């Protein structure tokens, strides 16, 4: 519903995205290669220490309105 | 040298923007090269609760030349060395390699990465790798692994409470 959260790339770049609390991590990454190109592959988001994974959602993470991931890469 | 205004610079920027779990400070006030990191394991992890120890050090030239992460408390981990020292490709010479743009931050959050996911592929301590991938590989049916980051986790509330430090 209606939220945005906030993406902070290794660059410094914030990237804002519009999701739900049912959209999974698989389809965040999704949200994310539409905007920067990036193989949600290689994709890796980072919440409390955390690296989240794919099939889970927002909602198991408790991640609530405007709160900002950290992006990092991985291919292998 | 640019390097004391570079490295004075991503103190203030990481002491006035923390990333989540790690704290930094100077072993000594006054020399810039070497640095203190608070680490604290995260809830619903098997670090839970626990406080960790590691130590930066700084070349001459940097950051033309990568810097050094060792960690002062023991722990088990495929890709940390028994000396503590972390191996991990952006600290030696894609933004996984070292280069003038890269920075502390990067190296942390790199790390957090690596503390979730650890290279399997190309490891430095091959027995906590062929461990990590038992546990992977079972599901979770075997308890080898997480038995060991128990304990060390357990072991770190002496380190705490030695330094006086509440663990949040
Ligand atoms: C073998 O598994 C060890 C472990 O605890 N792994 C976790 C990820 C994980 C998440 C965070 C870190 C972490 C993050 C920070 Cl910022 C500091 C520290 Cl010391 C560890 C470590 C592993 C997994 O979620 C594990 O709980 C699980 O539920 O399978």
């Amino acid at each position: 519903m209606g939220m945005q959260i906030f993406v902070k790339t290794l660059t410094g770049k914030t990237i804002t995205l519009e999701v739900e609390p049912s959209d999974t991590i698989e389809n965040v990454k999704a949200k994310i290669q539409d905007k920067e190109g990036i193989p949600p592959d290689q994709q890796r988001l980072i919440f409390a220490g955390k690296q989240l994974e794919d099939g889970r959602t927002l909602s198991d993470y408790n991640i609530q309105k405007e709160s900002t991931l950290h992006l990092v890469l991985r291919l292998r | 040298p640019s390097s004391q205004k570079a490295l004075l610079l991503e103190l203030k920027g990481l002491q006035e923007e923390p990333v989540e779990g790690f704290r930094v400070t100077l072993v000594d006030e006054g020399d810039l090269y070497n640095w203190e990191v608070a680490i604290f394991g995260p809830p619903n992890t098997y670090y839970e609760g626990g406080y960790f120890k590691a130590r930066l050090k700084f070349p001459i030239d940097y950051p033309y030349s990568p810097p050094a992460f060792r960690f002062l408390t023991k722990m088990w981990h495929p890709n940390i060395y028994e000396t503590g020292d972390v191996c991990i490709s952006i600290l030696h010479p894609p933004s996984e390699r070292w280069n003038p743009t890269q920075n502390v931050r990067t190296i942390l959050l790199s790390v957090i990465s690596l503390l979730n996911e650890p290279n399997t592929f190309s490891p430095a301590n091959v027995d906590a790798s062929v461990m990590y991938r038992k546990w992977k590989e079972s599901k979770g049916k075997d308890r080898e692994y997480t038995d060991i980051i128990r304990k060390q986790v357990l072991g770190t509330k002496v380190d705490a409470e030695r330094d006086g430090v509440k663990v949040p």
